[PDB]
């Protein structure tokens, strides 16, 4: 059984701002509306979990940030319980997402930030996996290609801040073929 | 102490290889004050490195006893890829600069990249991994790498960690170090893809090949082979030297007549691939917490569980 | 390189070391006498060696009175024995292109990606010839008769514009030839210098191992590539 040291409306239902501990561990310090989760609010977790952010209808659709106890964190916009729209996720050593979600699934237009290195990883994300068109941007050059999972796949195109677009297919999924231009660019 | 590079370098001649007689003489000078200058046991030439606007000239400095994630650590004290202590000069008569000392896997296997020198030392090398340190470490780095895999004695020249050299050795034919690549040993340690010459426990236990091992069970690359051996004066056998030919590392060389040996290495610093330098991959992309029923909003107690709380 | 610059042993004082050896050098003193002698060309220039596997090429260029005609190169293995190679098509330059391995020696080698080792040796030929061969500022004067002559009095490049780079051509077909400040890509030579202001030396990169000398107050220059037979395409990583 739980307890609510809030208040509540006329038929029974939890309405309006107030603690309320879950049963199973959980505890929500937020607003209430018609018996559930709905505007800004608090809901902690039984671990160090905690979300802080919009709710729709008990499910979280809104700006909100999330944070996780394994060092992972998701600032941006929540809908309908699951990851959708854009917003900023950081991981558990500190490497940085900012890019759209659709459900809970990292998809479209994402830039990848590899904090070990500075480098990044921007284009189209599909189903939590690199495919599509691609950017991988490092500190001095790039490689606007196509990948397919999270390996580059065919043809691409390697742009220099020295002034050389260097095209060249990916003949396998590791190595690849310089074959055959290289262009002023 | 000096030893015999001008007859070696008659030798770099007869096999083609060398600076001119003028600039090996030169590079003797130099060698000379840097004799002169820091109390050195063994000051041999290692080489001289390309590069873009200036080239690096190497010593391989050896000193007197007593005298001058996870991160793996560095070497102490002259083990190792730290066991020969480097110095680099760009013309002869400016004075040498001291190298650091290679380190382990934040420089080695961050190594993997393919870049010209551009002959200073404080040039920031900008590639697909962050190579911590100026040039001077990558150079360092390339030159530990080319001493694993080109410093090559003849077979039975030392005694077999360290080695000593063999006063019973007699001495073998120059026809002998050509047809067989198994007479030809290495003479220093092999650089573990860990990234150090002995292996540290990071609490696996691989291990390479020992110190002195001959080049035949080490043969690269795929489909071609390393270490070419020709005949320098073919047309006048009886007093040729066996000329090796790294194919590996483009411009490394060992020569015989086999009673003694040195080895030359000058070129670019890169190691030969047969296909075009792929770029390293980068990291596999950090999964997010896996969403089942511990990351779960409970849906709360209604009026009806109320009702039956109530009650109980 | 002339047979002049062979007597003078200036591959080795160029810096870049993989040089010449007395033997090669007699060897190829006696016979480019003897490929001036039975072929009638004008000039006979040692263009330098190709690195092998199990035999090393020598390769020397004869030109006509014409300094841009297509040149007949020859090859040779024990150095006295020069043949002529045959001219290059971009059919072959096309077809050697699906070959990615090192020049192996034994000329009638066959590769399995047939294709001759021959062809692959021309058309290697025809590439580095046409992309990284270097002839200075004044060297060669355009005649009106349509030809192109060596010009004799050359004064040699003065230091101001050694480093531009605007004051080194190309010998091919395009002050009348194309420059090279419109290398692709930027920067692909590496300049240098001797000791003193007596000789400039020049390393490709697009191809690493030909070395070209030039003695800023004579009239010495020439291009000499010893070297692996590869075009790296890895240059754009490298700077």
């Amino acid at each position: 059984l739980g307890e609510y040291e809030g208040e509540r409306n006329e038929v029974g239902e939890r309405h309006g701002h107030g603690k309320a501990r879950l049963p199973n561990g959980d505890t929500y310090e937020g607003s209430y509306e018609f018996g559930k989760r709905h505007g800004q609010g608090t809901y902690k977790f039984k671990n160090g979990a905690r979300y802080t952010g919009d709710y729709v209808k008990n499910k979280k659709h809104g700006q909100g940030t999330f944070i996780y106890p394994d060092g992972s964190r998701y600032e941006g916009e929540w809908a309908d319980d699951q990851r959708h729209g854009q917003g900023v996720y950081y991981y558990v050593n500190n490497d940085t997402y900012t890019g759209e979600w659709f459900n809970h699934q990292r998809h479209g237009q994402g830039t990848y930030l590899y904090a070990e290195t500075g480098s990044k990883y921007v284009g189209t994300w599909v189903h939590g996996q690199q495919e599509g068109a691609a950017e991988l941007i490092h500190l001095n050059h790039r490689y606007q290609g196509k990948f397919m999972n999270k390996n580059p796949v065919g043809p691409g195109k390697y742009v220099f801040d020295i002034g050389c677009e260097q095209h060249g297919e990916y003949r396998l999924t590791d190595t690849e073929r310089g074959e055959e231009e290289e262009e002023e660019e | 102490s000096l030893p015999n590079v001008m007859e070696s370098a008659y030798y770099f001649e007869q096999a083609g290889v060398g600076l001119g007689t003028d600039e090996t003489y030169r590079v003797f000078l130099a060698l000379k004050q840097l004799t002169d200058t820091h109390p050195i046991q063994r000051c041999r030439f290692w080489g001289k490195i390309l590069g873009l606007e200036m080239n690096y000239i190497v010593a391989e400095v050896e000193f007197r006893d007593g005298e001058d994630p996870q991160v793996i650590p560095k070497e102490e004290s002259r083990t190792g890829a730290n066991k020969y202590v480097y110095f680099v000069c760009n013309v002869p008569g400016r004075p040498w600069v001291r190298l650091p000392s290679v380190t382990p896997a934040q420089i080695v296997t961050a190594r993997k990249i393919k870049k010209f020198f551009t002959g200073r030392l404080d040039a920031a090398v900008i590639s697909y991994p962050p190579f911590p340190g100026n040039e001077s470490n990558y150079l360092r780095a390339q030159i530990a790498r080319i001493s694993a895999g080109t410093h090559v004695s003849p077979l039975g020249f030392y005694q077999f960690d360290s080695y000593e050299e063999n006063p019973d050795f007699e001495g073998i034919q120059v026809i002998d170090l050509v047809e067989s690549l198994s007479n030809w040993v290495h003479h220093v340690q092999y650089i573990l893809p860990q990234g150090r010459c002995n292996w540290f426990n990071p609490i696996e236990q691989e291990v390479g090949p020992p110190l002195l091992t001959p080049i035949s069970e080490d043969l690269g690359i795929q489909n071609i082979p390393s270490w070419t051996t020709q005949l320098s004066s073919n047309l006048i056998p009886q007093y040729a030297i066996a000329v090796l030919r790294s194919n590996l590392w483009p411009g490394a060389y060992a020569f015989s007549n086999g009673k003694k040996f040195e080895n030359f290495y000058i070129g670019w610093g890169h190691k030969y691939c047969v296909e075009n330098y792929t770029p390293p991959s980068p990291p596999p992309v950090y999964q997010e917490y896996p969403s089942g029923p511990e990351i779960t909003e409970m849906n709360d107690p209604s009026v009806e569980e109320e009702q039956a709380f109530r009650m109980t | 390189m002339d047979a002049d610059s062979l007597l003078l042993s200036l591959e080795l004082a160029s810096g870049s070391g993989q040089g010449l050896s007395p033997d090669r050098r007699a060897s190829l003193l006696t016979s480019l006498m003897l490929v001036k002698r039975d072929y009638r060309f004008a000039r006979v220039l040692f263009w330098g060696r190709i690195l092998g596997l199990v035999a090393d090429y020598y390769i020397a260029q004869g030109l006509s009175e014409d300094q841009l005609a297509p040149r007949k190169t020859l090859y040779s293995l024990n150095c006295t024995e020069w043949s002529l190679l045959p001219p290059a098509t971009e059919e072959m330059a096309m077809q050697i292109s699906v070959v990615s391995g090192r020049f192996m020696g034994d000329p009638s080698h066959e590769y399995e990606h047939q294709i001759k080792e021959e062809t692959r040796l021309v058309s290697i030929i025809d590439q580095i010839d046409k992309a990284v061969a270097i002839i200075p500022r004044g060297a060669l004067f355009k005649t009106p008769f349509g030809v192109t002559h060596v010009n004799r009095t050359f004064e040699g490049l003065p230091l101001s514009e050694v480093r531009k780079l605007s004051s080194y051509f190309h010998f091919r077909e395009a002050d009348f030839l194309d420059s090279l400040e419109y290398d692709i890509p930027r920067g692909s030579w590496s300049i240098q210098m001797e000791r003193g202001n007596a000789l400039v030396v020049l390393r490709s990169l697009l191809w690493p191992g030909l070395t070209f000398y030039h003695a800023p107050r004579t009239k010495n220059y020439g291009y000499i590539y010893v070297g692996t037979g590869e075009k790296n395409m890895d240059l754009p990583f490298m700077l």
